[PDB]
């Protein structure tokens, strides 16, 4: 496949034909789906490098949603990016106010 | 001699014991029922999968968590802890409601 | 019946960048609709984009400019230079 | 060489308390739940 | 016959203490059932609209998702 | 060739900025600024020299 | 004669069609969807033509000013409620006077 | 110097005529309608895409059409709207 | 006899007054300054036609008024009727942003 | 007109902004924590011009620009340029 010659892991065959059959326009480029399988890998690397170190903080070797709900609610550009997903079985944030103290 | 707590110990370890919890505080059969009873007046006889309720409970459960947080900021803004029916509406008219 | 999902592909990088912690199926479907939602998201704006210029065609510049537009500037900079070099890498 | 004359502010200027500051970086915060409970209840 | 009265005070009363409340007054847990009574009207609607245009008896999961998907909350977890 | 740095202005506060050791800030009012500065005790010890007071160019 | 007219409406299908051809929806377009869309479309436009022109009726002048159409789709509770974060240039705000404040 | 655009002048002055045939309408209000039925158009037509999508077909029609206009409008527009709707296509489809 | 109001009567004919016009409260050439200081740092020798400039003060002006009712009910939840920074962020967090 | 153009918005025209939003009493904070806001926004909506301008291939920004640009925040702005 052309994806182990431009180093990439997400095929560029399913993205290029959800791209053709997903009614967005008449002509598809040859780079957009490689294009879109790099943003989606890196981004996707971002959140599993995240989610592991969130599960390499609590002594896991298994990432439960907890993990990632910390692992994206932590960072600002994922909050920024996402500010309306919830996450089922994720939790929230260990907040407490000062004046209630 | 009694051993009774001050008012105001037990909130927060419920606070300390509540907030390392994931599970569901409602439960299956009165929401049961509830998602049912409001299920009856729009379409009769209708069947309802074993998933889907906790989605809707879990989504309840989560915005009625950041409701009561964005309620509690609201209360704290009153210089008090205690949350009344106004804080409600007002963090449920100023999130664009 | 067949189904499609990211799987292998997950489990892959996962064996890229840290080769010893695992996953959960739950979190995995998480990543699923993740990866399902941004598809979704620079697709619409590839879409939008491309009927904003009276065009027909999707090229990698409306999906460079859609990146730069929906993303905030690290993950637009570094998701741009490193599109841009799995893409120049590939041609 | 050393300056005689110093511009300064009256409200943001303080003589005692002097500061000065200028693939991803990211600052490291710890994921830990008894981390941050510990550190909100000291 | 009135199911909107099984969401016990208890129960509202847990759910404060994940929201970081210490003390509670009276009307909150009749505002907050009110709050709940209209939102479930809001979400189950949509999904009877989905349901009746699916053209089936029983409601699934992607009815729900693909309910609240419109709505810009985005529930993930069961049935993405 | 060299430059150099021209400040002029009223004279508005005379004193010590807060804790001392005796240096005084000299807040000059010109028509179109106003800013204030920190000075060396010498020109300082010049400025006390000159007699000036609240409102001296 | 177009199919408007045999049908009671005034928007064109064939744009309307045209337009969801040429949109990037759908492989197949059916008929009936732009004369329903036309009809929808007709009935808004016609809803908000009677509310701005009764609001034009009620300042006494024979011209609709964006302000008509301001207090015509605020002061609706379906139109505030189907738009909330539709901002009308030069219509101004709705005369809110809080009780408190008064003397 | 300007080949040609679309506009909706003439429909709207047209039911403007059917609705009050006395009050006029200015530019600037008839440029934020044609905003308000371009933006309902694309709103109607993404929610038929997206409900065509969601049923795993390539076919739109009133159904969409209908159940999507019942899905984000509220229940007078949408009452109004799909009863006027159907009895405008029922009543096209019945000349043939 | 000099003739002045109490303190509390101009602003509400001010209210009166205002809340009656459309038009708008900013300048137009501190607006053009602005922008064009905005987009100096973005992108040099940069050009702005006639129209696109009372567009962007227009949802500014309509915005801040908006923002400026959501802080007054939120300085009115504050039983007083004077707006506070506090005001400013409370119904700005409350927003989403 | 490159030197501190955040400052040509005068204090008055916060008055009459809070006239207009019915506030009775005004504090010293409220034109500069608004002008921060106003400073904020400004570069969130310009930000987009720009990238809309460069993705356009054009020096010169439009009414659709600003319409398109504010069409994927929600805000939907009508009139000039719809």
């Amino acid at each position: 496949s052309r994806s182990a010659k431009a180093g990439l892991t997400f095929p560029v065959g399913r993205v290029h034909r959800l791209l053709r059959r997903g009614n967005y326009a008449q002509r598809i480029g040859s780079g957009a789906p490689v294009y879109l399988t790099a943003v989606l890998e890196y981004l996707a690397a971002e959140i599993l490098e995240l989610a592991g170190n969130a599960a390499r903080d609590n002594k896991k070797t298994r990432i439960i949603p907890r993990h990632l709900q910390l692992a994206i609610r932590n960072d600002d550009e994922l909050n920024k990016l996402l500010g309306n997903v919830t996450i089922a079985q994720g939790g929230v944030l260990p907040n407490i106010h000062q004046n209630l103290l | 001699k009694p051993h009774r707590y001050k008012p105001g110990t037990v909130a927060l370890r419920e606070i300390r014991r509540f907030q390392k919890s994931t599970e569901l505080l409602i439960r299956k059969l009165p929401f049961q029922r509830l998602v049912r009873e409001i299920a009856q007046d729009f379409k009769t006889d209708l069947r309802f999968q074993s998933s889907a309720i906790g989605a809707l409970q879990e989504s309840v459960e989560a915005y009625l968590v950041s409701l009561f947080e964005d309620t509690n900021l609201a209360a704290i803004h009153a210089k008090r802890v205690t949350i009344q029916k106004k804080e409600i509406k007002l963090a449920r008219r100023l999130r664009g409601e | 019946a067949r189904k499609e999902t990211y799987s292998s592909y997950i489990y892959k990088v996962l064996k890229q960048t840290h080769p010893d912690t695992g996953i959960s199926q739950k979190s995995m479907s998480i990543l699923n609709s993740f990866v399902n939602d941004i598809f979704e998201r620079i697709a619409t704006e590839a879409s939008k984009l491309a009927a904003y210029n009276k065009k027909s065609t999707i090229s990698a510049r409306e999906i460079q400019t859609a990146v730069r537009l929906i993303l905030p500037g690290e993950l637009a900079k570094h998701a741009v230079s490193e599109g841009t070099r799995a893409v120049t890498k590939y041609s | 060489m050393k300056a005689l004359v110093e511009e300064i502010d009256k409200k943001t200027y303080n003589p005692d308390i002097y500061f000065t500051s200028l693939s991803r970086p990211v600052k490291r915060i710890n994921y830990s739940l008894a981390d941050l409970e510990a550190r909100l209840y000291t | 016959r009135d199911n909107i009265q099984g969401i016990t005070k208890p129960a509202i009363r847990r759910l404060a203490r994940r929201g970081g409340v210490k003390r509670i007054s009276g009307l909150i847990y009749e505002e907050v059932r009110a709050v709940l009574k209209s939102f479930l009207e809001s979400v189950i609607r949509d999904s009877v609209t989905y349901t009746e245009h699916a053209k089936r008896k029983t409601v699934t999961s992607l009815d729900v998702v693909y309910a609240l998907k419109r709505q810009g909350r985005t529930l993930y977890g069961f049935g993405g | 060739k060299e430059t150099k740095e021209v400040y002029e202005g009223e004279v508005t506060e005379l004193t010590p900025e807060d804790k001392t050791i005796s240096h005084v800030i000299v807040g000059l009012k010109s028509a179109k600024g106003t800013k204030t500065l920190r000075l060396d005790p010498t020109i300082y010890e010049s400025i006390q020299r000159e007699k000036v007071s609240i409102g001296d160019v």
